[PDB]
């Protein structure tokens, strides 16, 4: 319609924060509808821009900011319906869920001690694990765009060495925004002329509590591994 | 054999495995189904448990059916006249009609061995791998790939034991060498110095032979992967201490043997 | 007449409904109650200047313009509507070629119709109307011969016009009884390119369709579909760039060859032209 | 045929307030309750219709009360061997007026022993219906 509105997410700093262009290039501040509040996950939604026009030829900003830290919905990786509403000048409107709310981000680097590591490693929530195998690097470049990517931590090297082969399984933890603290033993083939890895036929081994987001966190990590056309 | 066919003489059980003999003739073993099918279908009486056991490996199967089974056999096999001891005879018949053979039926089965599972496969286990062996089986990069990876997150310790000592073996001879040290340094990654140990132990045969790429490196290596934890550390320190003490091509000699 | 008698438990309802949306159909019963959706998922097209000819998965015509909230376009030229097998464009902006009947039968009808007034089945003796019986009709590689079924197996059309119907049994070759494909895949996962007969292989090139390739327009465009994804191609497998998206359901659009057009919320975007990308 | 290597009316408490081996091989009265505790624990109070254990036969039933078991060898057909079996039930209802139970056990176990020795003894079952002894007891 003129009035267009488009709209996009920045999260700038915890802070999910709606970048909306309501552009209404409406012929008048065109009378507008209805917006509803809610508590949302660790988070809540909680700005709305008062008016309700759709003032003519005219293009707004409309900010919403939530809330990053608060309002427990356990509607998973978001995905969670969410309304605009038709109600004045409007017949309809947006009803929406939301998609696009994953976790390679959320979680942050995390330490151990690796006795006390393997020990625990194998204490864990076991039950969840995804494999590695395929890219379009090494493991090298690749394991640290990765790494940078979900912003999380492989614990520590035996120099043994990631180079000639290596023939390396490594050991990543990482602990969360509202505190998971997720465990891996990834064991990888690595690349390397006539030895091994453009592949891996790694096993990637997730283990985060529920194995829903856990085995999810699989996945996550395995949109996250490679680097193509989403 | 209908007259029996529901536990008149819970006798008729017993007969199929061998005592009434079966492994057919060709036409003669499509008119066998139905009967198999009652008892398959039943899944009750002692009697019936390892009748059904007995019946289906002796007429056979055909895959498609197995998989309905699969399912059935999901339900069943925890106690459903405790089911499990005439499975794990049953079981010891698979491993045997098929020990790592109709590879894409063990992975299959291995899957679903595993999966069914309780814990009670380990015993069967014991078998299983005793089946691959008698074999000596091919399908191995397979075979191996889906013990490898499953008996890591399919778990015991114990298992680990006698498949080492075996697998302590064979190295070489079947090479795919990248990852059968990929496997390798993963099995070793757990705890246990006794867990990490048996991977130096198996490979004494191996490096001994080397592969398809093995004696540089095969040198190279107990440098890049070395540890301490003193009695660990002395392992590592030891086994070199002992390498350190032979040239390594004789120190391979009398060892080995 | 009773077609059927469909069982699925519920010995006791009282209520049945059709929408008057007419989106859905559901029936109602004591035990409980079930919905269920429908769609010719993915479903046939022809071009003819400045608009889309559908063929519906679920909705009817949307056969090109609109005008206030949706508009299925009604036409001469009938697009989403019809019992379609196969809808390809005769190119001509003034001639399309349609089988009805659709389904698996022996065979079924075309009536291929003029865009100047489509029919129930238009002119034998009008070249723009024929009406033949033929079980599908089918593109295949190296683009001009064609497939027709028209024995409820493989037919190989193949004419250098595009206005064609042609019927060829040489070119017999199953190993894959009549199915679906479009540059050959009875899920061939490949593009098979042909002649009228051959029993020896062109070539096949290992790529992949919607079960349709796409053309810039009539018969010639190297962008391809692909179910979920499509590949951007120039003229045969060129991969230029490969789509991928991960939503089980829309579209993206080319102008010709390779005009990459993406859809993109509120906001309507060119994926990229020269160096550039933008929202129009 | 000599072939009773026990039978025992156990209760189902693991004990066993009656064992004959009437042919046997194996010992210890521990080794008897092990191995009895196997197959007893195991079998609790419930039984089969058929239970082979060891390619040896196990017929064993349950009461009402009591577990009876048998122990012979798979290698002697079940219709036969039950009918001893059943045998064993019927008559002591019967002739009792009533069958086993752990009550019946406590008061008087004599009946059962001077049945048991006429009905079998040892690995060859002499006798396997009541009637003959029904009158040929009196007692």
């Amino acid at each position: 319609d003129p009035v267009y509105a488009e709209a996009y997410v920045h999260v700038n700093q915890y802070d999910i924060v709606l970048d909306v262009l309501v552009v209404n290039q409406t012929s008048d501040t065109l009378q507008n509808c209805t917006l509803e509040l809610a508590t949302l996950g660790d988070l809540k939604l909680v700005e709305k821009p008062s008016p309700l026009t759709l003032a003519p030829h005219d293009f707004a900003n409309i900010k919403a900011n939530v809330k990053v830290a608060s309002t427990e919905n356990g509607i998973i990786f978001g995905n969670i319906v969410y309304d605009v509403s038709g109600a004045a000048s409007d017949r309809n409107c947006v009803v929406l869920s939301d998609i696009h709310i994953d976790i390679m981000d959320y979680i942050q680097p995390a330490t151990c001690t690796d006795a006390e590591f393997r020990q625990m490693w194998a204490e864990f929530e076991w039950e969840n694990k995804v494999t590695v195998n395929t890219n379009m690097t090494d493991l090298n470049d690749y394991l640290q765009h990765i790494l940078k990517s979900t912003n999380m931590k492989c614990l520590t090297p035996e120099k043994a060495l990631s180079g000639y082969c290596g023939f390396m399984a490594a050991n990543l933890y990482a602990r969360s925004i509202f505190g998971e603290d997720a465990l891996a033993n990834v064991s990888i083939e690595k690349p390397v002329h006539q030895g091994p890895d453009a592949a891996v036929t790694g096993h990637i081994r997730i283990r985060a509590k529920s194995q829903g987001m856990a085995l999810s966190l699989g996945d996550k990590i395995n949109l996250s591994q490679k680097k193509t056309s989403l | 054999q209908l007259f029996c066919s529901s536990p008149k003489a819970a006798l008729r059980y017993a007969a199929v495995r061998t005592l009434n003999k079966v492994a057919m003739k060709h036409p003669s073993a499509v008119t066998a189904c139905n009967l198999d099918l009652e008892n398959l279908v039943t899944d009750s009486n002692r009697s019936i448990a390892t009748l059904a056991i007995t019946t289906l490996l002796k007429t056979g199967s055909e895959s498609s059916i197995d998989r309905l089974m699969k399912q059935i056999s999901s339900f069943m096999s925890e106690i459903s006249d405790e089911f499990k001891v005439v499975v794990v005879q049953a079981i010891s018949a698979l491993c045997q009609k098929y020990p790592r053979k109709h590879a894409v039926l063990m992975n299959f089965l291995f899957t679903m061995l595993r999966e069914e599972g309780g814990f009670e496969y380990k015993r069967a286990i014991v078998d299983c791998i005793i089946s691959i062996i008698e074999e000596n089986s091919e399908s191995k990069e397979t075979g191996l790939s889906h013990l490898c990876e499953f008996i890591e997150d399919c778990e015991f310790t114990v298992l680990a034991t006698r498949i080492l000592h075996l697998l302590g073996q064979e190295g070489p001879k079947t090479n795919n060498p990248s990852k059968y040290i990929r496997f390798i340094y993963n099995r070793v990654v757990l705890e246990h110095e006794e867990v990490r140990a048996g991977a130096v132990s198996a490979l004494a045969k191996f490096g001994a032979q080397n592969e398809e790429m093995l004696p540089s490196i095969l040198v190279l290596l107990k440098r890049c992967v070395m540890d301490d934890d003193n009695e660990v550390r002395d392992r590592a320190t030891f086994y070199l201490n002992v390498l350190e003490q032979k040239q390594k091509a004789l120190n391979a000699g009398y060892i080995l043997n | 007449t009773g077609v059927q008698t469909f069982r699925r438990d519920h010995d006791r309802f009282w209520v049945l409904a059709a929408h008057p949306n007419l989106n859905l159909f559901a029936a109602g019963h004591d035990g409980g109650m079930i919905v269920f959706k429908l769609e010719r998922e993915r479903p046939a097209y022809a071009v003819h200047g400045n608009m889309l000819h559908y063929v519906k998965d679920r909705f009817l015509r949307q056969l090109d313009f609109n005008s206030s909230k949706d508009v299925a376009v009604m036409q001469l030229r009938s697009g989403s509507k019809f019992p379609v097998f196969n809808m390809s464009y005769n190119p001509a902006e003034n001639a399309v070629l349609l089988c009805t009947r659709a389904s698996n039968l022996e065979n079924s009808t075309y009536d291929l119709y003029t865009i100047p007034k489509d029919a129930d089945s238009q002119n034998p003796d009008a070249p723009e109307g024929k009406r033949s019986s033929g079980l599908t009709a089918v593109w295949v590689a190296r683009n001009r011969f064609a497939v027709l079924d028209r024995m409820h197996s493989l037919l190989i059309k193949n004419l250098k016009n595009e206005i064609t119907k042609k019927i060829q049994v040489p070119n017999c070759d199953e190993i894959f009884y009549a199915g679906t494909g479009n540059l050959l895949l009875r899920d061939a996962d490949s593009i098979t390119l042909f002649d009228v007969q051959q029993k020896r292989t062109l070539a096949s090139v290992k790529i992949s369709k919607v079960k349709y390739v796409i053309w810039s327009a009539d018969m010639s465009h190297v962008a391809l579909l692909a179910k979920h994804a499509i590949v951007i191609c120039n003229r045969k497998l060129d991969a230029l760039c490969n789509i991928h998206e991960n939503i089980r359901v829309k579209s993206g659009a080319w102008d010709e060859s390779g005009v990459f057009i993406y859809t993109t919320s509120n906001h309507i975007k060119y994926a990229v032209t020269t160096g550039d990308h933008g929202i129009i | 045929l000599y072939t009773v290597k026990a039978i025992l009316i156990l209760d189902n408490d693991g004990d066993r307030l009656f064992a004959k081996y009437y042919d046997d091989t194996y010992p210890s009265v521990k080794e008897q309750k092990a191995f009895e505790k196997n197959i007893f624990n195991k079998t609790h109070r419930t039984d089969s219709e058929i239970a082979l254990l060891e390619g040896l036969t196990v017929v064993y039933k349950s009461s009402i009360d009591l577990y009876f078991y048998v122990i012979g060898s798979s290698y002697e057909n079940e219709l036969m061997l039950m009918a001893v079996l059943n045998c064993l039930f019927d008559s002591l209802s019967q002739m009792l007026r009533k069958n086993v139970e752990k009550r019946a056990l406590l008061e008087n176990m004599e009946g059962l022993f001077l049945a048991v020795d006429e009905i079998v003894d040892g690995g060859v079952i002499l006798e396997s219906d009541p009637q003959q002894v029904v009158h040929r007891v009196a007692l």
